[PDB]
């Protein structure tokens, strides 16, 4: 297994480092690739760490460093001068050794196993918790609105786990203020609205908010 | 004048062998009998996987030049990057997993006789068949220069 | 650079058949040197094929991969349920590896069409000087749709933002909301708030509508 350090987020022109440790193949060849959001797969670059030898992109050329440490069996990516473009989930993996090519220690194969990606926000916008309001209802429809938050993510429940059945929870949008918005959504039984309690439970560790907002008729 | 930038990484396990485990982390195939060494001469890099050892008896690495004798520092990527082993026994692996050897330290490469070799850190990769060598320390003079080196011995 | 080229951008098809994904190579790439992955949303790739046509270790009977040259192909057998996702391609015979840009293998289920809702912002959120009105397209199929809306009968433009769920596992169905943002001053100019659902379950557009202030 491959366990990556957690989230990031950085402002425009600060470094980031990310890590990559597995649990007996160490120096075993190394790949980075990265994941911008809704795209496809992007090689990085990599590293044997058995002998050092790194290969980057030309996209990354100058801009990243990947190194390995020998004692923690941890691999590393650091991505210097960072702008928004650099927002994405970044991901370690492990070339194959049987029918590996390497050419001037530039190691290709298929790539198993994964780390579980890290994400990588990079923002002018400064962490904050978000604000939570009601989409009441008029079976019906109703919900919560979250609004203007960084960074991602938010976790939403709805009577602390207990009603799940029927729930949407929505993808955040990052809104032109550069902070994040989202709704999550449940249809009810039209009968139960003036007796039946819903509230819907927001957790924002980034800014360490919790809201919990009851959701009732106008 | 040796730096880790001058080892040839030319590997291509296209008989998906898996033999290039050993390099980071059974039998001897295509066995050399010590006696009536072949000579060394000039190794194409490109050829070339993981590092390059001489045995004077004592064992040193050889680091990628041009084929004019000038230290390259890639990788053994540059298609003129050699090994000039003339300038005693070598022995190596090539890049599609096979073991090879010139001169002597008769002996071949780094063995001494059909039962000895000089130890050196690649030596279970480069012949896997000694993994349960037994080492003794050595000692040997060569035109009054003093040679000190272990040999593993079956 | 080698471009991989996948087709189709997206599959429809019902658990049970049979998958034919595409992958065309702008140059010939060697056999020995093709990969096809899976994606699940919020994971990581999963190595299924190498080598164009060797099944990755784990990876059951059903998947298999073909091709040479310039065109490679992955075939799904016979789709399970846990085989809808997102597939790709990898050359790693030449640098840089290269990665297609993906087909979703989407479950194909029978036309429904959404339950519409439209919501006004609360008092709480236009005290803050913003004004969000959403409009909820709930478990309709296939995913296209169109949302259009208008405000004292004038359609919008560049106001709104659009969001969709994944399908959903027991009945394969998504939702969508979009979120019409208005600052408070120009919330209050108006009257008429109307959301207006185009989708192929509908014999005519659907329009939810409120009027502020009532
Ligand atoms: C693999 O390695 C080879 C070397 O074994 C390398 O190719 C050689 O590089 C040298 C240095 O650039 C080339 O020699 C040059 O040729 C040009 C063309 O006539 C000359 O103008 C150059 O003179 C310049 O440099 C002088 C000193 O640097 C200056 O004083 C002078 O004013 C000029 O600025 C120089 O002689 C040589 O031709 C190549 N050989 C080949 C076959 O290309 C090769 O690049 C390496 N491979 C890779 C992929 O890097
Ligand atoms: C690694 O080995 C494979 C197999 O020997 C090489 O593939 C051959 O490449 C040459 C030139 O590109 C072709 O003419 C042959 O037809 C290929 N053979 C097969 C079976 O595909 C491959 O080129 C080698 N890679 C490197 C970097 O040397
Ligand atoms: C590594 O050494 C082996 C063995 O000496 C080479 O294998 C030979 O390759 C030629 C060319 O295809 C074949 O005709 C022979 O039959 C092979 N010999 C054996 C014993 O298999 C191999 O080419 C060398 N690899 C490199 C990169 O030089
Ligand atoms: C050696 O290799 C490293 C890593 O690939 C590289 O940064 C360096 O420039 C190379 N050359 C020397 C002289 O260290």
């Amino acid at each position: 297994l491959l366990e990556q350090s957690g989230p990031e987020v950085k402002k425009p022109g600060s470094s980031v480092k990310v890590s990559c440790k597995d649990s007996d193949t160490f120096n075993e060849p190394v790949t980075w690739v990265r994941q911008a959001p809704g795209q496809g797969l992007e090689w990085i670059g990599g590293i044997i760490p058995a002998f050092g030898v790194t290969k980057y992109a030309q996209k990354f050329q100058g801009r990243v460093i990947i190194s390995a440490d020998a004692s923690t069996a941890t691999a590393y990516l650091e991505l210097s001068s960072l702008r928004s473009e650099d927002t994405a989930v970044y991901y370690c993996a492990k070339v194959g050794l049987r029918g590996i090519v390497m050419v001037g220690g530039l190691a290709m194969n298929w790539l198993d196993p994964w780390g579980q990606g890290t994400q990588v926000t990079v923002s002018s916008a400064s962490t904050k918790g978000p604000s939570v309001f009601p989409l009441a209802p008029s079976t019906a429809a109703l919900g919560c609105l979250v609004k203007d938050y960084f960074p991602e993510p938010v976790t939403v429940s709805w009577n602390s786990g207990a009603l799940t059945s029927g729930v949407h929870t929505f993808p955040a949008v990052l809104q032109s203020s550069g902070l994040y918005s989202l709704s999550s959504v449940v249809t009810v039984p039209s009968s139960s609205l003036g007796t039946q309690t819903y509230i819907c439970n927001v957790n924002h560790k980034p800014s360490n908010t919790k809201v919990d907002k009851k959701v009732e008729p106008k | 004048s040796w730096h880790i930038n001058r080892t040839a990484l030319n590997c291509n396990d296209s008989l998906q062998t898996g033999f290039i485990t050993s390099l980071f982390y059974s039998g001897c195939q295509n066995w050399d009998e010590p006696h009536y060494p072949r000579p060394c001469d000039v190794v194409s890099a490109r050829t070339v996987c993981g590092p390059v050892y001489c045995f004077t008896p004592s064992p040193v690495v050889v680091g990628t030049t041009d084929k004019l004798g000038i230290p390259t520092y890639n990788w053994g990527e540059n298609e003129t990057d050699v090994f000039m082993l003339e300038s005693f026994g070598c022995t190596w692996m090539n890049s599609t997993g096979f073991t090879k050897t010139c001169g002597a330290p008769g002996g071949s490469g780094p063995w001494i006789t059909p039962r000895c070799l000089v130890d050196y850190p690649y030596r279970l990769w480069h012949y896997p068949c000694t993994v349960n060598f037994t080492l003794h320390k050595v000692r040997m003079f060569v035109g009054g220069i003093e040679h000190r080196f272990d040999a593993a011995c079956n | 650079e080698i471009e991989l080229t996948q087709s189709p951008g997206t599959l429809s098809l019902s658990p049970g058949e049979r998958a034919t994904l595409s992958c065309r190579a702008s140059q010939s790439v060697s056999s020995s040197y093709l990969a096809w992955y899976q994606q699940k949303p919020g994971q990581a790739p999963r190595l299924l094929i190498y080598g164009a046509s060797s099944r990755a270790t784990g990876i059951p009977d059903r998947f298999s991969g073909s091709g040479s040259g310039t065109d490679f192909t992955l075939t799904i057998s016979r789709l399970e349920p846990e085989d809808f996702a997102v597939y790709y391609c990898q050359q790693y015979g030449s640098s840089p590896q290269t990665f297609g840009q993906g087909t979703k293998v989407e479950i194909k289920r029978t036309v429904a069409a959404p339950s519409v809702f439209i919501f006004p912002p609360s008092d709480e959120q236009l005290k803050s000087g913003t004004a969000s009105v959403v409009c909820l397209l709930n478990n309709f199929y296939p995913r296209e749709a169109k949302v259009q809306w208008k405000v004292d009968n004038a359609l919008q433009s560049g106001n709104s933002q659009e969001s969709v769920t994944e399908q959903d596992s027991k009945d394969s169905t998504y939702s969508l909301s979009s979120t019409l943002t208005l600052s408070k001053a120009d919330y209050e100019k108006h009257k008429v708030y109307a959301c207006e659902v185009t989708h192929q379950g509908l014999s005519s557009p659907v329009t939810k509508s409120f009027n502020r202030g009532e």
